This record gives C-alpha cells, structure tokens and sequence, in this order.
C-alpha cells in the first residue's frame, strides 16, 4: 500500500 | 512509486 | 484531535501542508502552524494544566515528530533519528509517554515528552506491514494497518499477547478508544480568559493560555481583542483550490482567507466584499459562492444550459455578474440582487467581426458602463481581438488586433483606464489605452501566462510553465519579484480589496428599482433597462413581456429562439436542453404558446417521442410516447385551426402518418406505406393541403387532403434528398432544399414548374427553411450558420448570417402569429375553427367545400354524420400485454373498430361471447395466478368482471354458444377444464401434459385441443370428455395454434 | 530549434529544382517560432522567412515555376493568397472560402479544393474570374496535384550534371551547385564527397526515444540513428565512445521483460540485451560505464530496497556493491581518473 | 437508424 491516503 | 509514461 | 479543556478543535490536512485549530463548534478557525511542515500525518495532544503540549508528525524530506505548546508558540523537535515514515500518535496520559509508529521501518515505539527514553514495543517484526493509526488504553495498544486490512492488538508495553480485532473489506484508516479515561478532567485556565474569537491552551506558566483570532484578523496591542483585517491579498485559484495569499513577498503562509477546496477545473475567481463573498463558475452549468470564512458555501445560480462558463467579471455597483460561455460563443450577465435569479445574453456569434469569437477573459467598468473582453476568434470574420462594448451590449468595437494568437486573460486597470492582456505565442504582456490607440510590450520572455492582475503602483501575473507568481511594476515592467514558486496547476489571479460603490456610482445605482428585472449601466452616467432570457423589453422601458416574435431553431443537443431582428442578440425562448437531448424537428403552437420537437435515439428507448414545452420553460410534458417506430419520430407538422397534431413515425420497412388530437388521447392512422418513405410533413389550414418530402427511393415531395386521401406528386424530377420544406401562406409556394443537389427551390400548390431560388457550391448542406414575409431563412450544417436571403428567385444578394458556428443544426421555424393566422377570413373560412365543427373525434376540412368531413379514432361514424359508435360489423381481437386490441380485416382500413380496453395482469387469450356481447379472456400474474375475467363490448363498458381467481396459468380458452359453458386450458395444472358462464359448476375434461388451445363443434358433440409436452399430438374428444382420441400424432412439437372452420 | 528561422510546425513543401530552394507553410509554435512562409537552400543552409502576418490556420504551399510566385490558403480567413519567391508582393486572390485544404497551380489556371463546401474548383491563377465547378458533392476532400510531363532536360542543376558525385545524397544549392550529405548517422568527411561516423556528438534520451544531436549548433541533423519504437521507456543512457555502444535503460511498470539494460551502436546496429534478469519493482533507475576498467554501474530500485551494481561487459559476471533501505541511489555518475563513484539520492534525507 | 448524436 502506498502512503498517500488518496 | 516513481516517474513512468 | 479534539481539545476537551480548552473546547478547540485540532486537525493536520496534508494538501494544505498546515496544522489548523478552531474551536469545537467549528468556527473561528486559523492555521496554526505553517512552518517548515511538508507531510504533517499524526497529531496528538495533552489539555492537562501542568503539560498544555501538542505532537505532530512529518514525513517530509527529514521526517520528525515535533512538539510545540498549544498555541504553537514553543516548536521543539523531539525524535528525528530512526524514523523513515512517521505514521500515527497516542498519548498515554497517566506516565506522560507519547507512543509513535513507522510504516517503513515497521516498528512501535514510545518516548517520553522529550524524546528521551525511547523503548520498542514492537520491533523486528513482521506482524507490521504498513501500520497507521494507533490508540491506547489500560495496558493495551491497538492500531490498524493498511497493507493487511486488519485491526491488531497488542500488549503496550513489550508487544506481546498479540489478536486481531477486525477483519475489514477496506483499509482501516482511523482508530479511536472512546472512554473517560482517555479523557482525563482538569482545570481549565483558557474558561477565565476574556479573549475573543480563539482563546488557545499555552504552556507557559502563568497564564497557560493565548488569545488568537482568525485567518484574515489582526491580534490587536490590548492581546484579548481582535479585529478583522482590510488589507488586501491576491487570491491565487488553481486547478484544484483557491488561495488567497498575502501582497507581501514575505509571508509565505497561503492563510489570508479560509482555502476554497474541491473545485473541479479552476479557471479564475471573483469577489464582492459588500457581503465577502467569493464566485466561481462550475463544470455543470452553475456558479458558487462562499463566504472568505467559509460559512455559506453554496450554489448561487445557474448559468447557461448548453456549456460550461469560462471567464468572470463582476460589476459592483450594479451588483451584476458578467461571464463568457465559450461552448455557446456568449457574454451573458447574472443579477445578484433579489431572490429571483434573472439572466441575459449580451453578445452572441453573428457573421460580422464585431460579434464574439471565442470570449476568454472579461473586464467590466461600472462607471463609465464600459465592458472589455478578449477574443480568441474563429475560422470565419471574427478575427482574435481586445474588443470593447457598452454592458447593455450595444456599442461593439473591436480595439486592439494583429498578433494576438492564443490570447488569456483581459485585466482593466480603472484607476488609468488601461488594458492590461497575455500573449502565449509570443510569451509577452502588452498593455493598451481602452481607446485602442497606444500599444507596447511590457514582460518579455514568458512561458505560459495564464492570470495577471493591476493592483496599486504593481502587476502581479502567474506563469503555468515556470510555476512562478511574480510582482512587478505596473510602469515599465521592472523589479520583478517572485510571491510563490514550485507551484503546479497555476491559473488566474485576482486581488481581493474594499471598493466602495459609492465612489465610483452610475445609473444603476442612482435608479433602484427603476427596470422590473435587470438593470444595465450605459456610458454618460443613464441606465438600460433589460429583461431575462425569453422576455423582451415592453415600449414603457421598464417592464417585461415574453416574445411573441422569434424564430425557433431546431439542433441535436438543444432548441433554441432567436429574434427577428438581426441588431438584437438576446435568447428569445428559454432553452431546451440537458439529459435526453436528441432533436430531429421543432414545431411552434402560437396561439397557446407552446412549442413542440420530437427526440430521436437508436438505442434507448423512452427517449424517442414528441413533447411540448412554453417559450419560458414551463409545464413540459410529453405528447406522443407509445408506439413509436424503430427509426423515430421523423417529422411534426401542428394544425394550429383544428388542433391536430400530425406526425410520421418510420419502422425499418414501413412508415406511417399519424394524427394526434391534442390534449386528448384520440390518435390514428392515415396512411401507412412501404414503398414511400414520407418525412418531413407540413400542413396548411388554409388552402386545406397536407404536404411532405421523400428522400428514399423514387423521391418526391407530395399533396395530399387532410386525411391522406388524395395524394399527388408535385415534384419528382430533378430531386434527390430533400430534408426539408416550408410554406409562405399569403404567396401559396412550397419551399424545400437539396444537400445532396446543393439546391434550394421553390413550387406553387397547384404545381407547374419548379424555380431554382438559390443554387450552387456555396450551399452545401441545407436541412431546414421557413419563409417570412420576404425573405427565406435556413440553416446550413456543414457551415454551422443560419442564414436569410431573399425569398425570390433570380437574386444575387449574398446571404446575411443571423448565427455562426452553432453546431449540428437540423431545423428552423417561426413563431409569430402573422404565420399562423387564426381569423376565419384570413383561413378562407375553415371550418373545426368553431367547437371542433362539431365533429366528435377529428375534424378534416376539404379544400372547397363547406362542410368538414368528421374522423373517427375508434368506431365508425353514424348516420349522423357527426358521432361514433362501435363498428356493429366483423373485425379481429387481438391480446396485446395488459390490454384487449381489435383490428378490421381490411388491410387498407386503419381505424380501431373499438377503443382498446385496459385489464389488470397479462392478457393471454381470449374468445367472444355473442348473445351478451362480451369478450371472455384470461388473464396471467405472478408466476402461477392464472385468472379468466370477461368484458362487455356495450356502450357502458365497465371494468372487466372476473369469473375465478387463485387458479394456474390458462393457455387457451374457448366459449360453447350452444350450451353455454366454457371451456379453458389449464397449463400449470395439466388439466383441462370447463365451467358454466355464470362459473357456477366447473368440471374437468382430461388431463394432459402441455395443453395450450382449445375448440370447439357443439352441433357435432366433438371438442379438439392441442398437446406440446414430451409428445406434441392433437387430441379429440366429446365435450364430456370421453373417447379420447389423437387426430394427429406426428411430425409436430409446438402446435400452439387451433382453429376450426364450420364453412369448409 | 528557439530561433524564429527554424521550423515550428511545418504543413506543405514546394521544390524548386532549378535555383535551389525549399519553400514551406509553417504553423509556429508558442514563444518561438511565428506562423510564416519560409524558404531555404534544398541543402537546408540559407533559413529565410518571407511572409508573416495574418496567417492563423495556414495550409500547404505550392509553387508555379514559370511564374515564380508562392501561392498559399489561410482557412482562419477563408482566402488563396499569391506571394512572390522574394517575400516582397503579397495580395489576395480568392475571398470567401470555407475550409480550403489543397490547392495546385497549372497552365493559366489554378485548382482548389474546399473541404468544407465539398467542391472542387478552377480559377484563373491571375485572379478568381472564371470560377468553374469540376467535382462537387464530394466528401472528406484533401491536397491536390496534377500529374503531367516534366523532364530532366527542361532543367538541371549540379546533382544532374555529376551523377556518381556524392556517395550517398546530393543536395543542389542555388546558382548550380551541388552539396553532398551523408545520411542520418553519418558525417561528410573533409573531402567533401565520402561519409565517416559522427565522432563527436551529444545524446539526450526522452521517454519514448533516444536521440542524438551534433554540438555545433548550425547543423541540424540527426547525428545518431534514433532508438525508438515500440517497448521503448528510456529513463537514462550512458555512452562508450572507444567501442562505439550507448547504453540505456528502459522502464515498465506494469508488463515486465520491458525492464532492463540495452546496447545499440550509433549507426543502429548490434542491438543487444544487457541486463535483464534481477530487475528491481522499480527499473534500473541510473546507469554509468567505466571506459577504462571495462565495468558497468547501476542501481536496483525495489519497493523497500536499493542495490547498486557492477556488470562487466561481454561477461557473465554480475556482482552487487552495496544494499540499502533507507537511502536511495539513483543516478550513478563514475570517475576513473580520480577512481569514484558519485550518486545522487532525493529520498528521505537527500 | 438514420442520424445519432
Ligand atoms: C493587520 O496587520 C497587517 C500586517 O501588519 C496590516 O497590513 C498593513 O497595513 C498598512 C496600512 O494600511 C499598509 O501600509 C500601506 O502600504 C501601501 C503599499 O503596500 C504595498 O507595498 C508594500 C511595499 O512597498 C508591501 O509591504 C505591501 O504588502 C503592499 O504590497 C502604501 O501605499 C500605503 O501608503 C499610503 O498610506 C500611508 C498611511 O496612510 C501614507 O503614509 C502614504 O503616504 C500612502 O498614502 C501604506 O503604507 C501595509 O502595506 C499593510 N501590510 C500588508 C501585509 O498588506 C494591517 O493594516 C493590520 N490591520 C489593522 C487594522 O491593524
Ligand atoms: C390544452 O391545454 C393547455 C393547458 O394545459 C392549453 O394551454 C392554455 O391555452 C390558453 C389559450 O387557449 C392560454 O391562455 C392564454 O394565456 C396568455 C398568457 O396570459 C398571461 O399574460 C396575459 C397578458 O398577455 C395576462 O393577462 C395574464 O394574466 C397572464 O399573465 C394570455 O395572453 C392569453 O390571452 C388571450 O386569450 C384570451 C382568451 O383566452 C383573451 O381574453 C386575450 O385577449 C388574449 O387574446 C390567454 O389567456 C393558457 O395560458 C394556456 N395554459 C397553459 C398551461 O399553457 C391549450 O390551449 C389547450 N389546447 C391545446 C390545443 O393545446
Ligand atoms: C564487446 O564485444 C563487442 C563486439 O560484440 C566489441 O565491439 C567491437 O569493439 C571494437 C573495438 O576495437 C570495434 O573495433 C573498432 O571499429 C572501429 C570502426 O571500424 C570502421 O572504421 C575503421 C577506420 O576507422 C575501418 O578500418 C573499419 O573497417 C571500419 O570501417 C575502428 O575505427 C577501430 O579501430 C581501432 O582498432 C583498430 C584495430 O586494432 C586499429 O587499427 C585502429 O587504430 C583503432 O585503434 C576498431 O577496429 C568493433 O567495431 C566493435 N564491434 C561491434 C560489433 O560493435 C566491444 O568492444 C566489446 N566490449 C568491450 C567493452 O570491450
Ligand atoms: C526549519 O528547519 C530548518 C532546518 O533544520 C532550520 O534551519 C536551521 O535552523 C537552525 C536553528 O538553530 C540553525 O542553527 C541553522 O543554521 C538553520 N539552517 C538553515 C539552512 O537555515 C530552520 O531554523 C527551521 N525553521 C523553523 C521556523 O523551524
Ligand atoms: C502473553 O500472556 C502470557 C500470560 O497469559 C504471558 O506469559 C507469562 O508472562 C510473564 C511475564 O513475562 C512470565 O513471568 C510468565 O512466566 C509467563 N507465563 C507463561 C504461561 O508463559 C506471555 O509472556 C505473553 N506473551 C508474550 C510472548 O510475552
Ligand atoms: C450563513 O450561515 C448562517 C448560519 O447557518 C446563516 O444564519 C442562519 O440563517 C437562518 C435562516 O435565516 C436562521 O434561522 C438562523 O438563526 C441563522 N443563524 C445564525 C447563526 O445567524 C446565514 O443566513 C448564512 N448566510 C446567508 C445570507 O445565507
Ligand atoms: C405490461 O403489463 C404489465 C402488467 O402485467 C405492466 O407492469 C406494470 O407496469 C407499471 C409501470 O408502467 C407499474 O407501475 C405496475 O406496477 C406494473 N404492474 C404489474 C402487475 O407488474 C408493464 O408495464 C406492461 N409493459 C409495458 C411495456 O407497458
Ligand atoms: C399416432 O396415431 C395413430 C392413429 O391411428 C396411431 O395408430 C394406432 O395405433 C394403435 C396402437 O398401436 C393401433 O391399435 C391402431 O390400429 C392404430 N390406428 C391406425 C388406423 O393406424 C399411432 O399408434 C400413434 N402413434 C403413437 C406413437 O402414439
Ligand atoms: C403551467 O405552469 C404553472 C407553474 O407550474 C402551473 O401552476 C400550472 O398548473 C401549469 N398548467 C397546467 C395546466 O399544468
Ligand atoms: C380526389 O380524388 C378523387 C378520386 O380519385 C378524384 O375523383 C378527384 O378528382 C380528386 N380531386 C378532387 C378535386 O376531389
Ligand atoms: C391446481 O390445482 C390445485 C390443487 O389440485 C390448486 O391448489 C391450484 O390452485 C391449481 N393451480 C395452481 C395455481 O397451482
Ligand atoms: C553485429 O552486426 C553485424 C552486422 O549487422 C553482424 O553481422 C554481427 O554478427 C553482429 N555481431 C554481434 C556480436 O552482435
Ligand atoms: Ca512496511
Ligand atoms: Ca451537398
Ligand atoms: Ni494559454
Ligand atoms: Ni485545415
């Protein structure tokens, strides 16, 4: 998962 | 994660 | 993170990049810290007396968790080592220790306030995959990882005693443990404070709180009292959000307004500081609006039904709002004051240069009532230009033009009347009197200019391509100076200032409340009045009275109204467009007022039909929607003496003209061909003819009486394609056009030859005409234009353009009432003027003679000339879904010989009972309630009285007139059984294992059905149901069908 | 190239055999070049603009020889305009056009087609006159030429008279002459006649190709075969000028066997695989080549790792440096006269 | 059909 939360 | 076209 | 002692109200926000407080009423807010923070992500905080401290963390470029007091005065950074993405924070408030996580290096960790003893709770693990919200409780730690979609817990203090809480579909974000003891009680300092707005938690010792106020408020000497700020700032409007950030270069906070989040594609902004708001246009068609604080961000109005608006432009004296709509090549204004929304389109694109091209940016000048906007032009006349008019939109001029290709947006510089423009394909700001004499190059070595504004001795300008917002002077276009930079999706710009409408007042101002709907500012100080969309001024100059003079012009996203008069630009119908749009024709109703098109789709279906709107956009409704044909409806034609409503509606291999009465459900047909392929169709109350064009095989245009009984051709040499045709009454000639001849001709009634009106390859697509009084008017759809010309043949005037570049036209109509004339004299005496001559259904006059030959829509008509009644002859029944339907045996015949009746549930079959006059059907519902009902055919014609109920599906029934009991299929139960008229005793014949059809000899005893189960036979039997017998027995599978016949 | 002389975006092309001359319609482009009528030597020597102006929606240019005199449509304002070759007389010489798009200029007459108005027209080449209809009702019409009989002997130039001169393409120039070229590649040699390689040029590598350009700024030929084409992603590229080789590396996110280490000669030959097995999640994000020790550099961007890497050429053996989490390497730059490597990181501390 | 858009 990356880290931006959109 | 990173630069592609 | 909410603050339960001080009552405010923390968040991080990682586009922004701040961390802001308001209070828990969400109200007041201000950005708090906006310093040296890249990605802020956790947040955590202690309201306790003797901490008053606050913990975010930062994974920027050097990742960090920072402390600082509440009121962010005492910033310290507590843990900078071994941390690659912080991810998350908690408190535990009893030991004081602050419990922070990393989604990289995939560990737990807590510190004490100073970072100091630093222990892993979690560490080395692979239970970690990519945590990030955590909360605490006794001796417990839980937390939720995105990568795992999980919620894990964990004992606190070494990591062990490890579950899984949740199991969630979605990645698990947030995560809070609700109990007092997370929320331990203390004194609350800030509660004596006497600040106003803010009063903020502190960790310095004396008073351990802090006055502050809003974004856009000064903190004034006295520490306690704030007051709202009146210096200006520049709001930057980017592709995404609206900042407004302040003039000095210094201040890098973005905080002078509360940011405008969610916009969809920014182009630029616009403010009125009476009421401190702020607009901006949105894709949809609408404009919003939203206090500098945020407090009624709503939608204020809608803008144009047929695109989306561009540019923006503001008068604050008038309180109109002016913007272009490049996908309509309009400028159209707005009215703010009221609660009636009134709009009106200035300009439009006519032929002349003088119109409007493509309208990029505007500029308005309430005093002096002068309105500046920048044209991209067109591959026509308009070239691309700085053009000027009066806001009434009368005084076009075109001010500055020559290299101005790819031109933004048009700033007004009112202080020294001088214009102020961008041009990309030269990289240069130029500058010019509003008289257009002087021109000069101010900027040189652009990029991408895409917003500049003209505020004090300064002009700011934002590049897209350098991603620079640059101050320089207003002069010579020295000293530059940079506000932001590194800043994607650069648009516009606009600077927010109090500008008092007193000082700079007009006509507008100095008359409230003199024009009923919309006021406009004229040069020299005196006032226009103007009215909405669809409304044109009445001679007293203040008052407004809908059009009754325009015409109406047919295309495929919308229909439009313009007016007659070329000199007048404003929108003479209300448009019709939107969802479901998909227009072939268009025809006028003027005495009702009333305007109908028929909508066309190949695919879905409930969107082909013909409806009705007003010229003002009320009570639409549907006209015609059952039975159209594959292909649509193809043309409308409205008898506006009798009320009729003729149409063709075309399946894949026939065509059909229809009448429709209107208001009334009494519709037939006329005439149904094969060969022929009629239309589009006219109709002429007057001379008593109907007409309509050909273009299939053989094409022709034909002549016929009002009930298609005459038909004759009066051309059919010479013509291939023809879209369209009009008629001029008071002349008698019939006009049409050829794309495919690239010709436009004319023809009298009575026939003769045809004269060729206009010819040649200047006109190559013609798909519509009309005529009014002495000139002809089309539309043309490869050069997008409407045009006028003279209506006689043999001129060589070329044609003027009423509109250009309007795209996919189809159509054109007009609505007055000069060509649709009412009075018996002027109908040479038409009868169905008066109570519909008396007629009972439809009203057909015929050319010469006095008396109208009534049209019956079911039934045939009496020997009263003037009544109908049912046929009282032989005709087929037929079952169509939930409805009984007859037809005539004569194919040539066309009217119903009854009026379809209703039932409830499926009709399935169905057989007629003489003696009572009665059909007796079945019915079929849900998957197995089968039901038999029977219907009278006499005049009362009551709802159909049902003889069972709760019985199986029934495939056949049929009716013994001799004995007088009825005999019915049942399929789901595999019986066939018969009953009394009355139902009464009912009794089964035989079972079988698929019986659809049932017949019956009574003058021979013998009853024969039909059998499609395993084996398909044909079975015979008495109607007692004995000696049963298979009459055939091979060669059969589905013999759905029976019929006897007694005469052979 | 950023001077207004270069081309911008160029529409039609008119030959001149005799005297030598290009001549073609440009677009312009923003902050460049303007939209303008240019002619140059057929070589590509003599950059010249003739006329600038009115021109928005500019289509081809043709040329009548016997006249001399340009004749070009503008669609941004329905006009046929005529021009001299020496950019001094311009005027108009059909009003009202939709959309022309070709037009040729024959004999006293000259042919246009309008896609728009789907015709095709004759008019006098002195002036519109005698408009005649030869095709109409013709959709998606386009340019036009009349085939008819011209010979070599009607005129010559120098690539006429001395055929065999050049070994590879001949160039005419005004007055006569002739100018060699050498191909796309390749170099004139000093002699004036013979090709060589291109020695010494620049290489810039975009995403979809690999392109070489010269140093001096005055030719404007492609001094490398460019690599191009489908599968190409080109993150960076790495020379060896003793061997002749460039090396690159291309990049894929999603369809795998498009990530790797390439080699191809300057001339477009030799093309060869050099690293493919092993790649990073992320491709090899940097490459660099010791000219002297004969090794080859690069870095390994997985999602929660980075390698850098040693290759040597025309050899198996393939070693890795070192292993990193939390600093980031990406583009390798190598020293053999001092003996270092220097690497650039933009990760978390950069 | 005959014309959609
Ligand atoms: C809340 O806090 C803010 C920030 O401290 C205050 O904002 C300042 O307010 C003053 C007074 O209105 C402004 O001073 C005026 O500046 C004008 C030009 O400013 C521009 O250029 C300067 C640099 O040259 C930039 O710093 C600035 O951002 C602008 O780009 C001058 O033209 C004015 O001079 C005129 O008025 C003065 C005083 O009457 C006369 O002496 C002069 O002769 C002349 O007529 C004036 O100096 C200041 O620019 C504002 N700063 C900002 C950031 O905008 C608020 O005033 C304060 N609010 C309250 C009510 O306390
Ligand atoms: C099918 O059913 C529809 C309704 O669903 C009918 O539509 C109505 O048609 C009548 C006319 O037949 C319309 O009545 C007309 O309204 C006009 C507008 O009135 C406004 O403006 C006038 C001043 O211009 C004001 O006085 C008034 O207060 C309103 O503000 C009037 O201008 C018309 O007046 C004309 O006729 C009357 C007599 O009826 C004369 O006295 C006048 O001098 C003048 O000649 C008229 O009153 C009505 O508005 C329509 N209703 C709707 C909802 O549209 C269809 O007629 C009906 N039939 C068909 C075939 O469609
Ligand atoms: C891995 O393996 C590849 C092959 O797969 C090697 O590639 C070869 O590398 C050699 C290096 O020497 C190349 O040979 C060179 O070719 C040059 C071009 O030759 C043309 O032009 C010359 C005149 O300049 C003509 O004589 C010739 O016929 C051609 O028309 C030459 O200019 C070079 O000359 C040098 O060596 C010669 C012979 O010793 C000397 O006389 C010269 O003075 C000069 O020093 C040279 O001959 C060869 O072309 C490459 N082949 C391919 C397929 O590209 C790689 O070198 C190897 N990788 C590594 C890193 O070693
Ligand atoms: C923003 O972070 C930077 C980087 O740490 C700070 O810059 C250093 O601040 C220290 C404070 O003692 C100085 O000693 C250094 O000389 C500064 N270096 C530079 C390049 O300026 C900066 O102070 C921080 N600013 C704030 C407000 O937190
Ligand atoms: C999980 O909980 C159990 C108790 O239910 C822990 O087991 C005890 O832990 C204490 C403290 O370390 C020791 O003194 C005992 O000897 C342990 N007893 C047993 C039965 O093992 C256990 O430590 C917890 N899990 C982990 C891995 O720490
Ligand atoms: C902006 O928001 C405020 C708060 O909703 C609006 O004020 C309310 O308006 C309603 C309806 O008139 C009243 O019943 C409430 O009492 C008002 N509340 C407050 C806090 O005054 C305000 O109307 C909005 N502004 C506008 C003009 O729309
Ligand atoms: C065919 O008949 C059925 C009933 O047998 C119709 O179903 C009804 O449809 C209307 C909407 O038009 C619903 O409001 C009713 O609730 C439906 N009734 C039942 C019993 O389902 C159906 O619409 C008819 N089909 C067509 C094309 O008209
Ligand atoms: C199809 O129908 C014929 C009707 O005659 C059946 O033929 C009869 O079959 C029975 C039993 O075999 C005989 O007793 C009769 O004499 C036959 N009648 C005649 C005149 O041929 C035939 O059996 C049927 N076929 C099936 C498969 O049922
Ligand atoms: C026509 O429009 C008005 C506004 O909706 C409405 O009140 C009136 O009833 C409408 N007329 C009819 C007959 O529906
Ligand atoms: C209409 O048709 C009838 C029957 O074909 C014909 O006799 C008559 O002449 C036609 N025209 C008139 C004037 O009714
Ligand atoms: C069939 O007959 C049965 C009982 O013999 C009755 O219950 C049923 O209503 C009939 N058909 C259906 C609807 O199943
Ligand atoms: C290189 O290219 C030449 C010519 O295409 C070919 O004959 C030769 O085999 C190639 N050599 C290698 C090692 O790729
Ligand atoms: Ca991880
Ligand atoms: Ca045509
Ligand atoms: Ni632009
Ligand atoms: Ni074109």
């Amino acid at each position: 998962x990356x880290l931006x939360x959109x | 994660x990173e630069e592609x076209x | 993170a909410v603050d339960w002692i001080g009552r405010n109200l923390y968040w991080t926000d990682y586009a922004l990049e701040t961390i802001e407080v308001s209070k828990i009423d969400g109200s007041h807010r201000t950005v708090l810290i906006s310093k040296n923070v890249t990605k802020p992500r956790g947040l955590a905080l202690d309201p306790r007396m003797g901490d008053n401290v606050m913990f975010w963390s930062d994974w920027g470029h050097h990742p960090r968790i920072e402390r600082a007091s509440m009121d962010g005065t005492m910033r310290t950074v507590i843990v900078q080592e071994k941390i690659y993405w912080p991810c998350g924070l908690s408190i535990d408030y009893p030991n004081r220790l602050i419990y922070f996580m990393d989604a990289y290096l995939d560990y737990i960790e807590f510190c004490d306030y100073d970072g100091h003893n630093r222990r892993q709770v979690i560490a080395s693990d692979l239970v970690l995959h990519h945590p990030h919200a955590l909360t605490l409780f006794e001796d417990f730690v839980y937390w939720t990882d995105r990568g795992t979609r999980q919620v894990m817990q964990a004992n606190k203090w070494h990591g062990g005693n490890q579950s899984v809480v949740m199991y969630s579909v979605h990645q698990p974000l947030g995560i809070t443990a609700i109990h007092p003891s997370r929320q331990p009680p203390s004194r609350n300092p800030c509660a004596s404070a006497s600040c106003s707005h803010l009063c903020l938690l502190s960790a310095q010792a004396p008073r351990h709180y802090s006055c502050a106020c809003p974004s856009g408020w000064n903190l004034s000497d006295d520490s306690v009292n704030c007051v709202r700020g009146d210096q200006p700032f520049l709001m930057s409007v980017r592709d995404n959000i609206i900042f407004g950030i302040s003039l000095d270069p210094e201040v890098k906070s973005n905080d002078a307004m509360v940011p405008i989040s969610g916009i969809q594609h920014g182009y630029d902004v616009e403010f009125d500081d009476s009421e401190q708001f702020i607009y901006w246009v949105e894709n949809p068609g609408e404009i919003h609006r939203v206090k500098t604080d945020g407090s009624n961000r709503t939608v204020f109005a809608p803008l144009s039904l047929l695109g989306s608006s561009l540019g923006l432009a503001l008068d604050w004296v008038s309180r109109n709002i002016y913007y272009t709509t490049p996908a309509s090549r309009s400028i159209e204004v707005l009215t703010l004051k009221g609660d009636t929304r009134y709009g009106k389109t200035l300009i439009a694109n006519d032929g002349t240069p003088l119109g409007v091209g493509f309208p990029v940016g505007i500029a308005v000048d309430p005093a002096r009532g002068k309105l500046y906007w920048s044209d991209h032009g067109t591959d026509s006349g308009v070239p691309a230009k700085i053009a000027s008019a009066n806001m009434d939109g009368t005084s076009l001029k075109i001010l500055f033009t020559g290299n101005l290709q790819h031109l933004e947006v048009v700033t007004l510089d009112i202080q020294e009347q001088k214009l102020y423009w961008a041009v990309t394909s030269r990289g240069v700001i130029e500058r010019g009197n509003v008289d257009g004499t002087e021109r000069m190059i101010l900027v040189h070595h652009l990029a991408h200019p895409w917003g500049l504004v003209v505020y004090g001795s300064f002009l700011y300008y934002s590049d897209e391509q350098y991603e620079v917002i640059e101050r320089v002077d207003k002069s010579s276009g020295n000293n530059k100076v940079v506000l932001r930079d590194n800043v994607p999706y650069l648009r516009g710009l606009r600077v927010y200032h109090r500008r008092n409408a007193a000082d700079s007042s007009n006509g507008c101002s100095n008359n409230p409340n003199a024009c009923q709907q919309i006021c406009l500012p004229v040069p020299g100080g005196m006032f226009s009045c103007a009215c909405a969309s669809g409304f044109k001024l009445s001679p007293d100059g203040r008052s407004c009275s809908p059009y009754n003079s325009f015409m109406v012009v047919s295309m495929l996203p919308a229909v439009r109204g313009f007016s007659l008069e070329l000199s007048d630009h404003s929108e003479a119908m209300v448009p019709v467009a939107g969802q479901g749009r998909n227009v072939l024709h268009a025809d006028v109703d003027v005495a009702n007022g009333f305007i109908y098109w028929c909508d066309f789709s190949s695919s879905v279906r409930s969107s082909n039909g013909i409806r009705r709107i007003k010229p003002d956009g009320s009570n639409f409704t549907n006209v015609v929607t059952y039975g159209i044909g594959a292909n649509g409806i193809r043309g409308v034609a409205l008898d506006w003496a009798a009320g009729n409503l003729y149409f063709t509606n075309a399946f894949v291999y026939e065509t059909l003209i229809e009448v429709l009465r209107i208001n009334t459900t009494y519709r037939r047909v006329l005439l149904k061909v094969s060969v022929d392929m009629p239309r589009h169709i006219i109709v002429d109350p007057k001379h008593r003819y109907l007409f309509w064009a050909d273009y299939g095989q053989k094409p022709k245009i034909e002549r016929s009486f009002l009930d298609c009984t005459n038909r004759t051709v009066l051309v059919s040499e010479g013509i291939v394609t023809p879209r369209g045709l009009a008629m001029d009454h008071d002349t008698g000639y019939i006009y049409w056009v050829d794309d495919s001849l690239d010709l436009i001709a004319r023809i009298h009634l009575d026939g003769g030859e045809s004269q060729v009106v206009r010819y040649g390859s200047r006109y190559p697509t013609p798909y519509g005409i009309t005529v009014f009084g002495e000139s002809i008017i089309w539309v043309d759809r490869n050069l997008k234009k409407v045009f006028q010309a003279s209506k006689q043949p043999g001129n060589t005037d070329p044609p003027v353009v009423i509109r250009d570049k309007i795209n996919l036209l189809r159509d054109v109509t007009i609505f007055d009432e000069h060509a649709q004339p009412l009075s018996p004299a002027e109908l040479n005496n038409n009868p169905c003027l008066q109570s519909n001559g008396g007629c009972s259904h439809f009203c057909f006059a015929l050319p010469e003679l006095p008396t109208p030959r009534c049209g019956c829509a079911f039934g045939t008509l009496g020997n009263d000339g003037k009544s109908c009644a049912t046929s009282q002859e032989d005709f087929l029944i037929y079952s169509l879904n939930n409805s009984l339907r007859s037809l005539h045996f004569d194919p040539r015949d066309h009217s119903l010989p009854f009026q379809v009746i209703s039932v409830a549930g499926t009709a399935i079959a169905l057989d007629y009972d003489r003696r009572n006059n009665r059909i007796f059907f079945t019915q079929k519902l849900n998957s197995l309630r089968g039901q038999i009902s029977y219907v009278s055919l006499y005049s009362g014609s009551s709802s159909p009285t049902v003889l069972l109920s709760n019985i199986g599906v029934t495939d056949g029934i049929a009716f013994d007139w001799i004995n007088r009991r009825i005999y019915y299929s049942d399929f789901s139960n595999q019986t066939i059984n018969s009953m009394a008229e009355d139902g009464s005793n009912r009794a089964v014949i035989a079972r079988v294992s698929k019986p659809r059809a049932i017949v019956l000899d009574p003058c021979r005893g013998y009853m024969y059905w039909t059998d499609w189960g395993t084996n398909a036979k044909i079975e015979r039997a008495t109607l007692g149901g004995n000696f049963r017998v298979p009459i055939v027995n091979t060669s059969l599978v589905w013999p759905n069908g029976l019929a006897l016949d007694l005469e052979t």
